[PDB]
RNA sequence: GUGGCCUAUCGAUCCUUUAGUCCCUCGGAAUUUGAGGCUAGAGGUGCCAGAAAAGUUACCACAGGGAUAACUGGCUUGUG
RNA sequence: UUGACAUUGUGAAGAGACAUAGAGGGUGUAGAAUAAGUGGGAGCUUCGGCGCCAGUGAAAUACCACUACCUUUAUAGUUUCUUUACUUAUUCAAUGAAGCGGAGCUGGAAUUCAUUUUCCACGUUCUAGCAUUCAAGGUCCCAUUCGGGGCUGAUCCGGGUUGAAGACAUUGUCAGGUGGGGAGUUUGGCUGGGGCGGCACAUCUGUUAAACGAUAACGCAGAUGUCCUAAGGGGGGCUCAUG
RNA sequence: AGAACUGGUACGGACAAGGGGAAUCUGACUGUCUAAUUAAAACAUAGCAUUGCGAUGGUCAGAAAGUGAUGUUGACGCAAUGUGAUUUCUGCCCAGUGCUCUGAAUGUCAAAGUGAAGAAAUUCAACCAAGCGCGGGUAAACGGCGGGAGUAACUAUGACUCUCUUAAGGUAGCCAAAUGCCUCGUCAUCUAAUUAGUGACGCGCAUGAAUGGAUUAACGAGAUUCCCACUGUCCCUAUCUA
RNA sequence: AUGGUGAACUAUGCCUGAAUAGGGUGAAGCCAGAGGAAACUCUGGUGGAGGCUCGUAGCGGUUCUGACGUGCAAAUCGAUC
RNA sequence: UUGACCUCAAAUCAGGUAGGAGUACCCGCUGAACUUAAGCAUAUCAAUAAGCGGAGGAAAAGAAACCAACCGGGAUUGC
């Protein structure tokens, strides 16, 4: 039922409450399951942490990622987006449909985690490159170990994917 | 007495043998102390086309370790390959492109070839294994193995199998919409037929359990129970999900 | 002086349950419980000694009828 | 589809709740107290303790009882509970038991406690060019033979050989539940044929009864299958209402 | 193929042989069945979607097994429905009727076994498996579809207000910018000068009918309507031959 | 309801054979010529592809609702599609 | 590094055995419908019709763990 209702500000108030709070067994694993799912519907990140979980690891457990087979790839892809964002409404359109055209024409604000709220933000007040062509596309990995000679710990030490993360 | 066309595999005619078209099967020869743990060795030259669908069958035939006799043995062939290349797999020796080894004695990332799931046998009396090489990583732990498909299921079984790397040219022909029809019959005269999936608001009105009279509806739930009635299965079987999975992946 | 001046002054059988006689049954003599009788209540029918059935099918055939056996409108309403 | 016994042996088996009885704490404010919602207050062996002993005060402290039991043990035992090897019964792919496991004459890699108490070894791995006949070679025999007969080469045990598993699984009589595949049975009359679903007709009010309309029920709480604990019988006296 | 002459202004001279064009609704064309009244708008085939699927599993058939097919198959193939060429192809909802259920198990739960009384029989309180109850998913499988909430009754009326794809007088944009040939012409800006550049309006040779109240070529023994050519069916009767 | 027996015609599956007038329309690829800085844009031949158009037998039986039906035929003949 | 008994097999010989028709009557095993029905099930029809196998020349059954409560009883079947 927390999701359930979870479907505002009272919202992720209680939320993060009870949230921290329900933060092995699968039955609740598939309760966050359909949870999140809802959730993306209307985690996420926590969302495809569960995912990899049972990942690891009939019914409720199996149709999810039945579902799931048929951020990832949109990630990579938005991904060199707010690159050369920070470094914007085309790329979102070219990314994502008449009403593609529509947008094509705050609003876009309220439009539309944490990534996306920065990115806005700082396009609003301006009203790793390596990375970049690399997640993008080796020649790739020439320029890469070029600027890369060119937290540098855990630097050196898709598993970009994960590098962007922690970024 | 007016059954459904569900309850017909039991006259034994019009589904028996329907593929002269075809030759052999494709299961292994006699297992020794080669074909296993320590050193196996495959060949394959005439790369003769797999009748009834999109495959290759070569023929591999091997003189017979125990008697002087090269009996003709069509197994299933790969890609990658020319008219004649040796198998070079040897557990105490290394790898390469295009061999057969079991499924412990290597790293993640292994496409062997379908024969058997059992710590071989020549066709272990089962089959509930793997369809083939066609297998990702595996488990270093024990003689354990932990496969996985993007079908949705997994399955923990051994780590020993007689699968040859390669690949078949099928990814695509199912991707590529049959544009000039005119298949049906010559379609699945292959083994059997199973091809009609068929029809009628009206096919056989004074009855139809599942809905539809005069009007096309149905009535009742196509989702026949699984262990309830075996004179009633036409349809759906044990439901639970259904949706419309898009083209556009990028998920967790 | 066996009620009100006259008029009004009734709870079937079978089945089940309960109470009463020291008798009957006890059918291999005899003995101890014993499901089934006689008498006497309650309850399950107020159709007058007071007992009525089930509710899906214009996909066919045979044997029938001039009171279509089938019981007062399921539509309009004569001299305004 | 599910369960007990038997088929089907054995008890070295990790951790609970019971089938008869005797102690252990009954701690909320105040009263130094264990006054546990309610009941019982003239009492049980009588020489003797408390019978109602003091301050406080809604309840006052032996006494055969409906009692919620925080945590143990308990005599011959206990229907179903994960469990490594050894299994004379079932099923079993190949079967021309094909070169196997443990042990056992031997190297290399890894570092030190006195030596092998452990872990990969044991006929092909650039090419449809090539491959077999009691294996090319040694020792021991009918003699000088163009052949043949042991051992070693290829040593044994095991007889469950390279591969699933196990006192597992399958059959038969065992409450009831899933199911018109099939069989049998089932159609008075009731809107001048028939043609939705339900079957809430008769007791003052409230309730029974889901609200301005109706609305049954030998159901529930007084009375009620109308009334009477003298409105009966009998004697005397009196002679009604309305205008 | 072109160039002449001639006749009845004749010419594929008999025989074979598509009469044709333009719309609406339904429907893709081709193939198959109703032996003997129904040849169609049905079924089938391409495309798309859903359910089920790891061999010690499931489906079909049989009285049973050590019988058979599926299975010469290995997520690429295998069994059962609906939809039936491409463009088009749900806006939202899971309380009821089903299925699935590694979610939730002691309210209820037979016999055997176990526990009292009893020299016996009958009756017989508790424990346990499965089903039923609760919940979620699923409506391209059957519904609903002027929707889904918050509001002095403990559940019974659903006004008012709010959100949305719940609104009767037809005003979609852009337009000297690569789309403007006419044009080195007007206005405005920079400059000594600049036929090039930038910024409005107007009649734009050759840009677009976004979104909204029920969308189509080719093909044809389905049906309806109209026109041209032709026609002794009718008006309006009759004659010849085998 | 019980006890028995069939695939020469019709329908379905597998295996083994034979047979199927004459054309128009001319899809990929290839060749020649011409235009272009490049990725290319056309015409004229050869090749004759296709669940395609017209038209016999075979297959098939819708229209001309005829003739016939006290059975020419236990479902036909001719014509057309 | 060497001979017997038991169990389990393999022919075309002397000497033996097996596979069915008819089938009144009778016996063992398995197993239906219709008629009647103060509606339907239970029940009757019916330890049946039909069909199959074996044995006999009659079969099944029968020389007592049987039948009684009397004057003790003296094998089976059938009218």
């Amino acid at each position: 039922i927390y999701t359930f209702f979870l479907k505002q500000r009272d919202v992720t108030r209680i939320m993060s409450a009870c949230a921290q709070a329900c933060h092995e067994v699968i039955n609740v694993m598939v309760r966050k399951i359909a949870d999140e799912f809802v959730s993306d519907g209307v985690v996420a990140a926590a969302g495809i942490n569960t995912i990899r979980e049972i990942c690891s690891r009939d019914e409720i457990l199996l149709q999810d990622l039945v579902e799931y087979k048929g951020k990832g790839v949109n990630m990579a892809a938005k991904s060199l987006i707010a690159l050369y964002r920070d470094v914007q409404e085309a790329k979102k359109g070219g990314k994502d449909i008449e009403l593609l055209a529509k947008w094509k024409k705050e609003d876009a604000d309220a439009n539309w985690v944490d990534v996306d709220s920065e990115e806005d933000d700082v396009d609003g007040e301006w009203v790793p490159e390596a990375a970049f062509r690399e997640i993008a596309s080796a020649k790739l990995q020439e320029l890469r170990n070029e600027e890369s000679v060119a937290v540098d710990a855990s630097t050196l030490t898709e598993e970009r994917l994960q590098k962007v993360l922690e970024g | 007495g007016r059954v459904i066309r569900n309850q017909r595999k039991g006259a034994g005619s019009i589904f028996t043998s329907h593929t002269r078209l075809r030759q052999g099967a494709a299961k292994l020869r006699t297992l020794d102390y080669a074909e296993r743990h320590g050193y196996i060795r495959g060949i394959v030259k005439q790369i003769v086309h797999d009748s009834g669908r999109g495959a290759p069958l070569a023929k591999v035939v091997f003189r017979d370790p125990y008697k002087y006799r090269l009996r003709e043995e069509i197994f299933i062939a790969n890609e990658g390959v020319h008219t004649g290349q040796f198998i070079y797999a040897g557990k105490k020796a290394s790898l390469n492109v295009g061999n057969v080894l079991p499924l412990g004695s290597v790293p993640e990332g292994t496409i062997v070839s379908n024969v058997e799931e059992k710590p071989g046998d020549r066709g272990a009396l089962a089959r509930a294994s793997g369809n083939y090489v066609i297998i990702i990583g595996h488990n270093p732990d024990e003689n354990k193995t932990r496969v996985r498909l993007p079908s949705g299921a997994k399955k923990v079984i051994s780590s020993d199998a007689r699968g040859v790397i390669g690949v078949i040219a099928g990814g695509g022909r199912v991707d590529k919409p049959l544009l000039k029809a005119g298949r049906a019959f010559h379609k699945y005269r292959l083994k059997r037929n199973s091809w009609p999936k068929t029809r009628g608001v009206a096919m056989n009105p004074v009855d139809h359990p599942h809905g539809g009279g005069n009007h096309q509806h149905i009535g009742k739930a196509s989702t026949i129970s699984r262990g309830a009635v075996s004179g009633q299965k036409a349809g759906l079987i044990a439901a639970r999900r259904t949706g419309l999975l898009r083209g556009s992946q990028k998920t967790q």
